[PDB]
């Protein structure tokens, strides 16, 4: 197909879903606000406008014709795109020197191109939200309204928990209510942020805490996740490389760090514990399927989805609470320190590691965890060429680990732990992997004596819920929330598509490979720690243990006529349903409204309103002091007062 | 322009502004040449030390600080004025045996020895004698020569809030530190003098204090945070007591108001729990006003306020 | 010089002014935002702090000596160097959006690496300037108060009308009495923009009407510079092209220009003109020395400090106003249309050539003027490939042009000129060039028949003083307002230091190496306009001479 575009020749491509796609293959860029993700869909931006028998039309929604004449820059194509994009800047939060997408900002660097300079329109009002309960921070002002994290939370997390709400003016995409994030179904898996093009959703930065800790007399200890050494790279501009870990060790201590230590040793423990787990469970014949616990994203959506489920998930926490509970209490001991003379750091490539080390079952082992790209910013400070820093090993004696270990930064890496630890201490007849689907995989597992299994590697959330629903042919399930494991992870480098996921994925391989102990028994360290340290099975489980709760939402959300913020009160509360409203509901909510404006000086009554309580055809219900009236009347409810 | 660098370029007719010290001004000082410059007081002891010999000149002092200091003493006191004391004259001798005691009804609570390059001090420090060395190792200074005693009525607070205005306008506006470091510090004083701090400004405050202390270009910017650090160190309490409550001395507190700010009040209750005066009585629902004509200033509301707005 | 930095071995160079530059040199680089242009100095930002023998100090002012230790990264200076980007952008004026440094600032860099997602500190709120009386725009808001502006104004260019004012918090760098810089000496040279590191000092954007231009129904005729071509290239971080005003020919056609010349014809025309008026003046000796008149910014800077070299300066007009009034005073009768009806539009590298077209001497000839940032950004506004462009010649009769017509791009483009044109109609024996200094190139000319006379290339706003009060032999100056010539103009890309300006001038040697017509006389549609429409000497005086009359506060 050969088509005219400017009165030039030019030949696209034999079959095109549209014009757009068609001239971009070729290489003739039509400017867009459209394509800014994976999850990205087109006809929203209305940028691409071109011209085409005299009339203009977007591009992105045209078929391309053979003898097609197309002229792309018209001056009344220049007039709506400046136009177009002049109406997106008047309203957006113009502060990009505070915002998380600086430097890496698509509609930032339109601005610059378009040398807009000048806000012909106003920069109008309108009802943004600002939440920022979670490691996973929302602000509306910078929202383009591209849709991308409301589609990537659906139809590739599986949650749904932000959507658009409203229309107009007034569009905006929030949670339900404006909830809070924190008190949502949000398993802060960080892939809305990760795909994002802009600084609406961003990750909670804590490098403020990381340096007045720094600058204090404690110990600051860190310890670096496998996946984060797979990744970091990407931030200079630089291609992968091996030894990445022991240059970023290197750092660290240059910028005050005690002792660094290697989270694929907290990865080798936990699969060790885990092994012996899941054969107990198997040779008991209970609680199977079993799930793995490394991912706190995937037990947040367990506790929401799941709670007949909560048995099966793994006890052993994940390698990073593993780890750093060894570290409070029994390095310290080790060191003739107390507990609070040590700050334990974190470096992650997940958003969900944030959450889990605020949980409530792990209060005061990790202090702080900062993401991949915090950790970046903490280099590019520092201004030194982390290229040419020298590597050294990570400290003694959790910096060594097994090439398992150093597997868990990517899908089916546990998996894969636990599997040699079991052939290791009782041997694997044959492993037969099957591909059901592009991000599941089953393996027909056979051992030595005659046992055999079959686990599923899940990457990805949103998969579960039809594997759980149409398998039960399993003993044991990994699950990872994000697309090709934590090399994906909503901490980790921007942009963090799929192909920049895969060489993640072949970087972590590569590292993996000059790793010379094959299995975690082979790490002696490891085999020291439970020699001495966790010898018995009491200590063993009250450090490598945990337990999981079920989530349910608490929500009252009733009318509020005159709260009391706090304090001892009454709080009376007058049904508002249409039963209820049909003979004097809402005369005696006028009554109890004046009798406090007369009477009632202080907090001591909070006139309130509720829905329906479920007692209808009993005459208008008030609630008082959460007990049933019925027959409600102004005199009733006072002398229930009395 | 009390600066060498910014006083020759004063008197060269140009902004004093100073400069960085790796050409000295005593190897090239106006226009280059070498430049030789002193107090006037050292110029006038200079004849003073001739016209006697070096050990009748050391006869009075101390070893490390011979001769002797003119003191300027300001503040309610019974006398004050012009003094000269030999070094090594303690603090309290020069407040109760040269300046006479206080007049009646004040007493010492602190005493300014340098002005805002100097450094507060307290009874502890008040029996102490008076020495470059000394007070370099006590973490003070003897200070140009000005003195100032500060009694029991008045504000710390308020104090390195007074210095740090006179700083944030003093300053020469060259360096980031200097220039906007001390008008942030003296935001963070406003706040705290205005029942608007917290626990945060005062982290805020310490740490910005070093940061300007350490990377000011010259020493109006070097010593600017020296009140807040003295004051702070010495203080605490009373940097507490405004943070959770109101002026322990009432300076602040003296000749304010508070105003219940309609702006973000929606007429809950409380407010009238704590007030023994009972000067709210607002209108439910509504945005309540505080009586000022029955207020004791006792600063409860502020205390427990869900919605902050005692202003 | 063997010194330690984080506890390891470096190599400095024996003679270093401070430890900043020698590590810089060596290769380690330590934060800062003191070295920003060429006009820069150290010890206002206070961002390079190093660890010496335990006390912290800035590098940029420490003497580096044998065997020391210096801890360039520390936990107290993380936090140090923090608070004070912190102190920075709580005052800075957050708008990266409309702003020109957006993508090429230092100080955005530094937000985005350091991490500044919040500002603990409050805005303070400060009494900042705006204006955008002329060309130059001026937004204090955005200004960081490094002062290279001022060092730029003052020692480089000689005018000095913006300085430092106020002190403290209250610091601003501003005109006197803040009066409007269109009501200043400001000659609009555009030289403290081509080095403001931020956004404070920026460039009066046109292109929304040139695009409402282009989107009625005016014949919308597109004029070049011959320095444009030069630099437009570093915007789009491609090499240089041969063939680049080709190109841009191309795309301007493409967005809807009905016409593209060559101001390089407009440079032929006003150097022929020039030759022979001043030809004239050396026959009869009056107004000597002759001054150049095609730098507007020279112009007002005469026109200011020199009220008494007025009626030296050459009456010929600049090329862009004398190809503009050609063209609305003769194409436009010859196409038989109104000259409302087209609507001139001039790309151009300087900025007080913006105020020339806005002139009440030329007021209506020259619609509007647009710099080569602004053509830039039209390109990338296109998203059109420019390297992939294929060029076209530009629009006849008034697209070609000699060497040293496009030679004016460059400093002693006008000079060099005017004497090929009298080589060619009054021969020369000999031209002993000489070069006093940098700045100032004084040649011995002798023609063939009559005596020599002595002619001086003086490109950069600031040496004329100097040189017009010592000098007194020289019969011709030549005066560019920016140094290099119209290469290194207020209007080009950013950044442009010595060494982008001397790339810029052999980019526009190598395009000059190419034209096939080396004199004016050669140049056949110059001598056909000559011979069709300038004949009468009437004529030539209402097209092609202007006037000046002094300015005084
Ligand atoms: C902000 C500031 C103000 C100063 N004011 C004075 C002053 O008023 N009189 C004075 O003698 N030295 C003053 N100095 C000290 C001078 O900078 C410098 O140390 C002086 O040359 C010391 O003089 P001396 O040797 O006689 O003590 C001041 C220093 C600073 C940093
Ligand atoms: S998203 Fe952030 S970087 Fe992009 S334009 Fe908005 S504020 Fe600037
Ligand atoms: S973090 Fe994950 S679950 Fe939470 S809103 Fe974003 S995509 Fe949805
Ligand atoms: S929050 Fe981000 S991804 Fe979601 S619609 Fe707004 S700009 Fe798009
Ligand atoms: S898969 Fe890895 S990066 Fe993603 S949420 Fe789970 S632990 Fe975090
Ligand atoms: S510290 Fe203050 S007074 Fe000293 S140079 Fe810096 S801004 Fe000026
Ligand atoms: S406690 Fe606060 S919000 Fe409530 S009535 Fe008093 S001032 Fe208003
Ligand atoms: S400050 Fe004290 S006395 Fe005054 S209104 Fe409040 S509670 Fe009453
Ligand atoms: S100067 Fe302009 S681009 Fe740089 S930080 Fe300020 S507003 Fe942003
Ligand atoms: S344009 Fe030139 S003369 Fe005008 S202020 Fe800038 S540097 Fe000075
Ligand atoms: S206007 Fe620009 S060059 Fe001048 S002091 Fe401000 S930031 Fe520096
Ligand atoms: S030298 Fe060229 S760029 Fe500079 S002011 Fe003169 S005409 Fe403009
Ligand atoms: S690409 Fe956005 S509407 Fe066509
Ligand atoms: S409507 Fe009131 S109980 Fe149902
Ligand atoms: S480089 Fe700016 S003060 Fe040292
Ligand atoms: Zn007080």
């Amino acid at each position: 197909m050969k088509i005219y575009v400017d009165g030039r020749e030019v030949i696209i491509n034999d079959n095109e879903r549209n014009l757009l796609e068609a001239l971009k293959n070729v290489g003739i860029e039509i400017p867009n606000l459209c394509y800014l993700s994976e999850a990205s869909i087109y006809g929203a931006c209305r940028m691409c406008l071109v011209e085409i028998n005299g009339q203009i039309t977007t591009s992105c929604t045209l078929k391309p014709y053979e003898g097609m004449k197309v002229k792309t820059n018209t001056p009344e194509i220049y007039e709506m795109r400046r136009n177009i994009l002049e109406l997106i800047l008047a309203t957006h939060n113009r502060d990009c020197t505070t915002c998380d997408r600086n430097g890496s900002c698509k509609l930032q660097k339109y601005a610059e191109d378009f040398g807009i300079r000048k806000i012909r329109f106003e920069a109008l009002k309108k009802e943004h939200v600002r939440d920022e309960s979670a490691p996973v921070v929302r602000d509306t002002s910078k929202c383009i309204l591209c849709g991308d994290c409301v589609r990537v939370c659906e139809e590739i997390q599986g949650v749904g928990v932000i959507e658009f709400a409203k229309r107009g003016f007034e569009s905006v995409v929030t949670t339900a209510f404006d909830t809070p994030l924190i008190e949502t179904e949000c398993v802060l898996c960080g892939q809305c942020v990760a795909y994002c093009p802009t600084g609406a959703l961003s990750i909670r930065n804590d490098i403020d805490k990381l340096i007045e800790a720094l600058e204090s007399d404690k110990i600051v200890i860190g310890m670096i996740a496998p996946a984060v050494r797979a990744a970091i790279q990407e931030e200079f501009g630089i291609d992968e490389d091996v030894a990445m870990a022991e240059k970023l060790v290197s750092f660290l201590k240059t910028i005050g760090f005690d002792k660094v230590f290697d989270v694929s040793f907290g990865a080798d423990l936990v699969a060790y514990e885990e092994a012996h787990e899941f054969y107990e469970r198997l040779k008991k014949g209970e609680r199977l399927p079993q799930f793995t616990s490394c991912c706190p994203a995937w037990v947040k959506h367990a506790e929401h989805t799941y709670p007949q489920y909560l048995q099966n998930l793994s006890s052993v926490k994940s390698p990073q609470q593993a780890l750093g509970t060894v570290i409070k209490k029994i390095y310290a001991r080790k060191l003739g320190v107390p507990e609070e003379k040590i700050f334990l750091v974190s470096f992650m490539p997940c958003t969900a590691k944030k959450f889990e080390a605020e949980r409530e079952e792990h209060e005061g082992i990790v202090d702080i965890v900062l993401t991949t790209r915090e950790l970046a910013q903490l280099i590019k400070m520092s201004r030194i060429d982390i290229n040419r820093v020298e590597p050294q090993p990570f400290d003694r004696p959790y910096g060594v680990s097994s090439q398992a270990g150093l597997g868990f930064g990517k899908a089916g890496g546990v998996f894969s732990c636990v599997l040699s630890v079991l052939n290791e201490e009782i041997g694997i007849e044959k492993v037969d992997v099957k591909s059901p689907e592009d991000g599941i995989r089953v393996a027909e597992v056979t051992l030595k004596d005659g046992t055999s299994f079959k686990g599923a590697v899940i990457y990805g959330l949103g998969k579960v819920k039809k594997f759980l629903e149409e398998r039960k042919d399993v003993e044991i399930i990994e699950v990872m929330a994000c697309n090709y494991g934590c090399v994906g992870g909503g901490g980790q480098p921007y942009p963090n598509d799929s192909r920049i996921r895969e060489h993640r994925a072949k970087v972590l391989r590569d590292t993996m490979g000059i790793k010379s102990l094959l299995t975690p028994v082979e790490n002696l360290f490891l085999m020291k720690l439970y020699e001495e340290d966790l010898k018995d099975e009491h200590t063993r489980h009250e450090i490598l243990h945990t337990t999981y709760r079920p989530r349910r939402r608490y929500p009252e959300k009733d009318v509020e006529i005159l709260p009391v913020p706090n304090g001892e009160k009454r709080t009376v509360k007058v049904c508002l349903g249409t039963s209820c409203y049909t003979k004097g509901s809402y005369e005696i909510l006028k009554k109890l409204v004046d009798y406090v404006k007369e009477n009632d000086m202080e907090g001591k009554i909070e006139v309130l309103g509720t829905f329906c309580v479920e007692n209808c055809g009993a005459s208008p219900n008030v609630i008082v002091d959460d007990k049933i009236i019925g027959g409600a009347t102004f005199e009733k409810v006072l002398e229930e007062l009395s | 322009c009390g600066e060498e660098t910014a006083l020759l370029a004063s008197i060269e007719g140009k902004r004093g502004m100073p400069r960085p010290k790796p050409p000295f001004p005593a190897q090239s000082g106006l226009w280059g040449k070498p430049t030789l410059i002193n107090n006037v007081e050292t110029y006038a002891n200079i004849p003073r030390i001739l016209r006697d010999g070096v050990e009748n000149y050391r006869k009075r002092g101390t070893e490390n600080s011979p001769g002797t200091k003119m003191f300027s003493v300001a503040g309610p006191l019974k006398a004050t004025g012009i003094i000269e004391v030999e070094f090594g004259t303690t603090l309290r001798d020069i407040i109760y045996n040269i300046c006479g005691g206080f007049v009646e009804g004040e007493e010492f609570k602190a005493v300014q020895i340098g002005g805002p390059s100097g450094a507060c001090l307290s009874e502890d420090f008040i029996d102490m004698p008076l020495d470059y060395d000394t007070l370099k190792k006590a973490d003070a200074m003897v200070g140009s020569g000005g003195i100032v005693v500060i009694t029991k009525k008045t504000c710390m607070v308020e104090v390195a809030r007074f210095f740090l205005d006179f700083t944030k306008r003093e300053s020469c506006g060259k360096c980031v530190p200097c220039r906007e470091g001390t008008m942030q510090a003296y935001n963070i004083l406003e706040k705290f003098t205005h029942g608007k701090a917290t626990y945060e400004d005062l982290k805020t405050l310490e740490h910005l204090s070093k940061t300007i202390k350490t990377a000011s270009l010259c020493g109006l910017g070097k010593t600017a945070p020296n009140p807040i650090l003295s004051t702070l160190k010495l203080f605490r309490e009373e940097y507490i007591a405004h943070i959770e409550g109101e002026c322990p001395s009432g300076m602040c507190t003296a000749f304010k108001k508070y105003v219940i700010n309609p702006d973000i009040c929606k007429g809950c209750g409380l407010c009238a729990r704590s007030c023994p005066q009972n000067a709210i009585t607002g209108e439910r629902g509504k945005p309540y006003t505080i009586d000022q004509e029955k207020c004791v200033k006792c600063g409860l509301c502020a205390s427990k306020c869900p919605f902050k707005a005692i202003e």
